[PDB]
């Protein structure tokens, strides 16, 4: 999974 | 005190199964600065998860880099705990970093994996943060 913003 | 550089805190998500809109827990203060966490369905299908901060200032002029744990807490044994790391600059235009699809909302609300209880689930996060700029000149 790649993070990122909401 | 507030200006720790760091903390671990934790959130309990009720009525789980249920959730339809994201949802915010209490600020914890690191570096002064309020983080929050922040739970969200996503695509029932995945839950939502994010490290939030300072996103209630109208301040355009801060920013605050952080590493940190996002761990969703598995009651029946800790070891079963699932949690994934962010490093992240924080500010303004990008207040909040996590995982869209942090886990499968069929794995989380699975009453046989230990994760959820009486419809709550336990979000933690452990944020180290760096010295802000723009905040406390």
């Amino acid at each position: 999974e790649k993070p990122s913003s909401s | 005190t507030s200006w720790r550089s760091e903390a671990t805190f934790q959130f309990t998500v009720e009525r789980f199964s249920r959730l339809s809109e994201s949802v915010l827990s209490p600020p914890c203060f690191v570096r002064n600065l309020p983080w929050k966490i922040m739970v969200m369905p996503r695509f029932q299908k995945s839950v939502g998860f994010f490290l939030q901060c300072n996103a209630e200032s109208d301040s355009t002029s801060w920013s605050c880099h952080a590493q940190a744990v996002l761990k969703i807490i598995n009651y029946r044994d800790d070891e079963k705990s699932f949690s994934r790391r962010i490093s992240h600059l924080f500010f303004h235009k990008e207040n909040d970093w996590g995982f869209s699809n942090f886990m499968a909302w069929s794995e989380v609300t699975d009453p046989e994996k230990g994760f959820i209880d009486d419809d709550k689930v336990t979000f933690e996060v452990f944020v180290q943060a760096d010295a802000p700029h723009g905040v406390a000149w």
